[PDB]
RNA sequence: CGGCCCCCUGGACGAAGACUGACGCUCAGGUGCGAAAGCGUGGGGAGCAAACAGGAUUAGAUACCCUGGUAGUCCACGCCGUAAACGAUGUCGACUUGGAGGUUGUGCCCUUGAGGCGUGGCUUCCGGAGCUAACGCGUUAAGUCGACCGCCUGGGGAGUAC
């Protein structure tokens, strides 16, 4: 579905430096052009399009998918695709143990979701200063963590990465329950955990914005399917 | 460290002058070195555990550095 | 930055006086190579030559001496 | 110094399909090339092709299937520091008859079971599993 | 070390086609006259026992190179040993 | 296919290493960071400093297009050196164009040594020249209204280390390093030089054709110990310093900067 | 169905500014009386609490084991740390020879038929691992005819 | 093994070619080299310094500290044959992901510049798979193998007695 020309425009072709690399990521490089590892266009793109395929399959079956961004360059881009397919997503630090340890997240997201309702449909109001003040500082950092993932009510069936070695925890969390991981993944990280690895720049703000749409568009198809 | 102080130049910057010299010898330092015997082995000792000291502050403290601390 | 890769010379010259005094000290020592930025096989060379001269007289030993 | 060949070769085999590697290439000789005709046949490797005039270089192609490699395990048995020899009766059975053993007989280098069904024994080279 | 010119005066004496250099023989020539050498140096220097060393090689290399020529072909060891004085 | 080894040729063919190609679109702005995209492994975080003209606010929005440099790559996660220096090189080449009619004109207005060449300024940068270069004859600007206008005619260039004397009114008037290290030496010629990196003890500035200087702690400000330089002053950015000591042997040129 | 052994139990302690705190780590084994094997090891300050922590380990990752009828399909070596094992298939009416923990895992994983000895360490959990371990790795007929592109009755 | 110079001299590495044609690897006994101290005979002796002497310190101080100070350290020729003689890792060969250096060659390239792209030797650090009791080792293996040798079999008694 996604050109090859609209990638190297995008700048997917370009990676880390050569020192940085990884060599379990040396059949994805093409070559090395200015001492910058060269990512490898005839193979990512076929490989995209075969992941996209999937996630579409999921999304046909009612998937429930996971999108973890927390870069920070990228953080806002990631919410927003979510947001598109209202699906989940982790755009802030990835909290140690979301997924293998889910039950006791639940608690957490119940607890951030009755402070919710307190601030909002409520409408009671008269509370002591600073007691008020805890409380909206609660919210906010229960928001920032877990705003996204709030409505999942369970695992997800699927986990779209924008950078493996940034979420290697997230990803490894994926591996010990067997949740279908979706990595983009360039040439400083590693693919061994991964099972649908994408050769990306992860590090490029329009790629990422690139890898993010299609993959939305591939879920909404999904949902309509 | 051999000087001569400059017409119309003050003693104070002079001394300093002096003194800036002095540390460019390496010359207390030497003396201080050579105050007393140290075995070869001893004398090994401290220039290889100086460089790995050196070696340590260099690298790791870099790796260190690329994580924030808040 | 070397100055004798660049020049390309095959030996370096304890005659050529006026070269080795730029990697001599006020107090006649020897500069080293961290702060020349000699290259190591041009280092020990110009060390040479500077002992060679010592002993002619051409560069002093040590600025006290007399 | 080099003093065994085909253990080298085994080593070499075992070694690529430790590291996932496609192909292994080393120096050709007639009982090593046998030997990799026979792992052929058996099925451990995808093919082997000796390929020079003056010093050919025999490259066998491994085999990987679902991900891990084929050859699990391979040992030289017979070695020039201590030679085995087996009678067609004490002929052993690798993995319990799962792995083959590569015997070198009166009449060629083949597989354990070959060896049996032929009626004749000989030098055990090496367990393939 | 030997001096070219000796060298390659060894080399055409012993050598076959005078180009060979590496024939069994001339080697062993090669070897023997630096031993020659080197004894006027250690009668001298007895303490150069570094210097010794790479002698000592030397005359074991020969001594496996006069071995060699004499299981592949005794006459011409036969002849060398003539030649150059080598008692064995 | 060969489709995209061509198409590799073909883009090392349209980009160069240096800050040339203009190339760059500024696809995000927030103070105090710039950010383009040259067609570079990543974006540059460029420093708001790099652009602002001669009066201190911003001139170019979304879109707009200036070349960087490099030749450096990686240092963790990034890509540049910044597109300020770029510029120099334009300016050398205006500085080249005079060979060509022997006269660069523009306007150079200098008003004094540092260093015994009147300072002349072109455009957003100020250079530093060799004291004759500011004036044709004995005229001495201190007696011409201050920071006046006339152009710069060039006197004297350093060649490999910059320093450039220009001209000022007259319009009618038309190894290496360490030998001769007594240029800028005498007690305290004042230099305009960039500073590289801040080492928490120093702040190294140094510009002359391949030296180091230090400007260590002690003086940089009239407070001694309680200073730590990189509050101080800056990263990257060419300021006050005189040399106040040279050893030409242990090349540790120790210049000053509470002069 | 699962059925779940409790092979050793063992009092650990932590010295702290007081004196000694104690607890208790269990080592339990759980299979299903085919292929399915898993070994589970909890640790509490009581015993019981402590033991099941260890099942609930267990009953999660569990692992398949090719059994060809009531032994194994070859003999396998297995090795985890100090405790190397090997263990052999045998004959119909012989039963599990095999010593401690070792016999507990193979009980479960149902295997009926069995000679199997402990060498280098019996160190209960480190020797279930090996155990464990050695089950894994044992490949089928059919698992090697699919890997080397043949029929069964040419393996045979 | 360390100032500089000369004379005699051993090894290593690279560049191409040319030649020899398995001449190789390892090695019980055997032979040699083997820090420091030590011994013998003859020289030498500045500094340093076992022993020794005095002064302190101390409950004592046959030590640490101070002031002196002789063997010895230095040279010649002999002997001794041991050291945490350590990488606590036998030698030789083959094979198995990477990164950052140092040093010393060498091929090409507009050396347009201190450079660019390789290719050899030796070497320091980090780290992957694998290995390991763990610590760690990790293409200079403690990985995967082969050849030969050396050595271990609870602590003490004892590397002692005869």
């Amino acid at each position: 579905t996604v050109s090859m020309r609209d990638m190297l425009k995008a700048g997917v072709h370009f990676g880390h430096q050569t020192r940085y690399w990884n060599p379990k990521m040396k059949p994805f490089i093409f070559g090395a052009r200015n001492k910058v590892h060269i990512i490898n266009l005839e193979k990512t793109v076929p490989m995209f399009n075969e992941a996209l395929a999937e996630l579409n399959k999921i999304a046909s079956r009612k998937g429930k998918i996971l999108f973890v961004g927390t870069k920070r360059a990228a953080s806002e881009a990631v919410k927003d695709a979510a947001l598109s397919c209202d699906q989940f997503f982790v755009n802030h630090r990835w909290l140690g143990g979301m997924l293998t340890n889910w039950k006791t997240v639940r608690q957490s997201i119940k607890r951030l979701k009755d402070l919710e309702t307190q601030s909002q449909d409520g409408t009671f109001d008269k509370l002591t200063k600073k007691e008020a003040l805890m409380r909206t500082r609660e919210l906010e950092k229960l928001e920032n963590s877990l705003g996204g993932i709030k409505d999942m009510g369970g695992l997800p069936d699927a986990l779209f990465v924008i950078d493996a070695d940034h979420e290697h925890i997230a990803i490894k969390e994926a591996n010990n329950l067997g949740i279908p991981v979706f990595a983009i993944v360039d040439t400083n990280s590693d693919p061994d955990g991964v099972d649908f690895v994408i050769p990306g720049n992860d590090d490029a703000i329009r790629a990422v914005t690139l890898y993010l749409g299609a993959v939305a568009a591939t879920v909404r198809e999904g949902r309509s399917q | 460290p051999v000087i001569k102080v400059r017409e119309n130049e003050p003693f104070d910057v002079a001394l300093r002058r002096f003194k800036r010299s002095c540390e460019k010898a390496g010359v207390l330092a030497e003396v201080r070195r050579r105050e007393f015997y140290e075995k070869p082995t001893t004398e090994r000792k401290r220039a290889k555990a100086s460089a790995v000291k050196r070696h340590a502050k260099k690298l790791a403290r870099e790796n260190a550095r690329r994580t924030r601390l808040y | 930055f070397c100055r004798f890769t660049a020049e390309g010379v095959q030996e370096i010259d304890y005659k050529d006086i006026a070269t080795l005094k730029n990697y001599i000290t006020e107090s006649g020592k020897i500069v080293p190579s961290r702060i020349t930025g000699t290259r190591a096989k041009y280092q020990r060379q110009l060390a040479r030559a500077i002992k060679r001269a010592r002993y002619l007289s051409l560069l002093p030993y040590t600025d006290r001496h007399q | 110094s080099m003093q065994d060949p085909i253990a080298d070769m085994l080593t070499r085999i075992r070694n690529g399909q430790a590291a996932n590697k496609a192909a292994v290439t080393m120096p050709s000789s007639k009982l090593k090339v046998a030997i990799a005709n026979v792992l052929k046949e058996e099925g451990f490797i995808e093919d082997f092709k000796v390929e020079g005039d003056t010093k050919p270089e025999l490259e066998l192609t491994l085999k990987y299937f679902q991900g891990k490699a084929v050859v699990e395990s391979i040992q030289r048995v017979s070695r020039p520091g201590l030679r085995i020899y087996k009678r067609k009766d004490e002929l052993p059975k690798v993995m319990a008859g799962l792995g083959i053993a590569v015997v070198s007989t009166s009449k060629g280098v083949m597989t354990d079971r070959a060896a049996r069904q032929a009626g004749l024994g000989g030098e055990i080279i090496c367990y393939v599993a | 070390s030997l001096s070219t010119e000796a060298t390659a005066k060894i080399v055409s004496e012993f050598g076959r086609d005078a180009n060979d250099t590496g024939s069994t023989e001339v080697q062993v020539a090669l070897l023997t006259a630096q031993i020659n050498h080197l004894q006027g140096h250690f009668a001298e220097h007895k303490k150069d026992h570094h210097s010794r060393r790479g002698l000592l090689r030397m005359v074991s290399q020969r001594r496996k190179l006069l071995d060699y020529l004499k299981r592949k072909d005794v006459a011409r060891y036969t002849q060398l040993i003539e030649r150059l004085g080598l008692r064995r | 296919e060969s489709f995209a080894q061509l198409f590799e040729e073909s883009l090392k063919e349209i980009e160069t290493r240096p800050g040339s190609i203009v190339r760059g679109v500024v696809v995000a702005i927030d103070k105090d960071v710039v950010l383009v995209d040259a067609g570079l492994k990543s974006e540059s975080a460029i420093p708001a400093e790099q652009f602002k003209n001669a009066q201190g606010e911003l001139e170019i929005q979304v879109g707009d297009e200036v070349d960087v440099a490099l030749d450096a790559v990686e240092d963790g996660f990034g890509e540049t050196l910044l597109s300020r220096e770029k510029a120099k090189r334009h300016e050398a080449w205006i500085t080249l164009e005079k060979a060509y009619e022997d006269a660069e004109t523009v306007t150079g207005v200098i008003n004094g040594k540092v260093k015994g060449g009147f300072t002349v300024e072109l455009n957003g940068i100020r250079a530093f020249l060799p004291g004759s270069l500011v004036d044709v004859r004995p005229v001495r600007d201190t007696l011409h209204l201050e920071g006046k206008e006339l152009e710069f005619k060039v006197i004297k260039l350093d060649q490999k280390r910059n320093n450039v004397v220009v001209s000022r009114r007259a319009v009618i008037e038309s190894e290496d390093p360490w030998v001769a290290i007594a240029k800028r030496y005498p007690e305290g010629t004042k230099l305009t030089g960039r500073v590289t990196n801040l080492t928490d003890y120093g702040c190294f500035v140094e510009i002359e054709e391949g030296v180091e200087g230090l400007v260590h702690v002690s003086e940089m400000d009239w407070t001694n110990k309680n200073i730590h330089p990189s509050k101080v002053v800056n990263v990257g950015d060419v300021v006050e310093v005189m040399v106040l000591d040279i050893d030409e042997e242990r090349r540790r040129i120790s210049l000053g900067l509470k002069q | 169905e699962l059925q779940e052994k409790l092979i050793a139990v063992n009092r650990v302690s932590k010295t702290v500014k007081g004196g000694r705190i104690f607890s208790f780590t269990a080592l339990t084994v759980v299979g299903d009386g085919n292929g399915r094997v898993g070994f589970g090891y909890g640790k509490a300050r009581e015993v019981p609490a402590a033991i099941q922590k260890a099942m609930e380990k267990a009953r999660r990752n569990m692992i398949n084991v090719a059994l060809n009828n009531g032994t194994l399909q070859h003999p396998v070596k297995g090795v985890h740390t100090g405790s190397r094992v090997f263990m052999q298939p045998a004959s119909e009416g012989t039963g599990i020879i095999a010593g401690g923990a070792m016999r507990a895992v193979l009980e479960v994983a149902g295997v009926h038929n069995v000679l199997a000895k402990a060498y280098g360490s019996t160190n209960p959990i480190n020797v279930v691992r090996a155990t464990i371990d050695g089950l894994e790795n044992m490949n089928s007929p059919e698992m090697v005819a699919a890997k080397r592109g043949k029929s069964v009755e040419e393996i045979l």
